[PDB]
């Protein structure tokens, strides 16, 4: 009973000098840690930066995943029929002003019922 | 046996050893994040190369750009729109055209042949190959607002 009890504050003060080294095992290893890496303005505006150019890759590789969507074979066909069909679409506007000079100085047709016959519009243009 | 004295020195350090023991985990806990972390020579470095490695695809865009390797949405789009405003143009202009030349053919009573003929109107391409374009490649109709979407 006695005795007893007088183990469990032996057993106490073992434990408090474990836990005193262990705890003068970190501190210590604590003050050689922060010896590098010390924080200030510095440090602090570097890993947020660290981790903003870490993403902005990551929106890169994105960007050019996205970029390579778009085939060329086809942006081409599409160059070469429009140019087509625009130097088409601008041969009827020549036979259509062809029209306007036959119209207006043969057939003494009216300046007014030519325009709205024909088409003609304000801005009425070549497609350059 | 007035075992009170020793009876209460056990309660005493029973709650000092807790508090050193609650406070140790603390320390742990941060030095764990101090070996998690870089030292700060070692961070202004990994910067500095990722800044370089970011300026390289700021690079890369450039070129792949500057040289036309490449079509962007808004580009994709534009082509696109482009070719429905040139067709129709085309059979558009055509066809107000043609309308005129039929009055005309018959106003003199001949056929529209030769009156294309003598006023000096071209013969065209065919509606052959403008149709069996639409099929080829079908135009399709784009906003402006879509292409604006597009370009941010």
């Amino acid at each position: 009973r006695s005795q007893a009890a007088r183990t469990e504050l032996a057993r106490l003060q073992k434990a408090l000098e474990e836990q005193t080294n262990f705890i003068d095992k970190a501190t210590a290893r604590i003050e050689e840690l922060k010896v590098g890496r010390e924080e200030t303005e510095e440090r602090s505006s570097l890993l947020k930066e660290k981790l903003a150019l870490q993403v902005k890759l990551e929106e890169q590789r994105g960007t050019f995943r996205d970029l390579l969507k778009n085939d060329p074979d086809v942006a081409q066909k599409l160059r070469n029929y429009t140019d087509i069909a625009k130097q088409e679409a601008n041969l009827w506007t020549d036979n259509i002003f062809c029209l306007q000079k036959y119209m207006l100085t043969k057939l003494q047709m009216d300046k007014k019922t030519v325009s709205t016959a024909l088409g003609i519009t304000g801005e009425f243009d070549y497609l350059e | 046996a007035q075992l009170m004295e020793v009876n209460a020195q056990i309660n005493d350090l029973k709650a000092q050893v807790e508090k050193l023991t609650q406070q140790g985990e603390t320390l742990r806990i941060t030095q764990r994040n101090l070996e998690a972390a870089p030292i700060t020579e070692v961070l202004k470095q990994e910067v500095d190369e990722l800044r370089q490695q970011v300026s390289a695809n700021d690079e890369k865009l450039r070129l792949v750009r500057e040289s036309n390797a490449i079509v962007s949405d808004a580009d994709m789009l534009t082509l696109q729109k482009n070719y429905k405003d040139a067709m129709t143009a085309w059979a558009t202009r055509r066809a107000k055209c043609r309308e005129v030349i039929d009055t005309l053919s018959e106003g003199m009573g001949v056929k529209p042949s030769a009156f294309m003929d003598q006023l000096g109107l071209e013969e065209g391409l065919p509606m052959t190959t403008y149709t069996e374009m639409k099929k080829a490649l079908p135009p399709v109709n784009v906003s402006k607002a879509d292409i604006k979407a597009a370009l941010k």
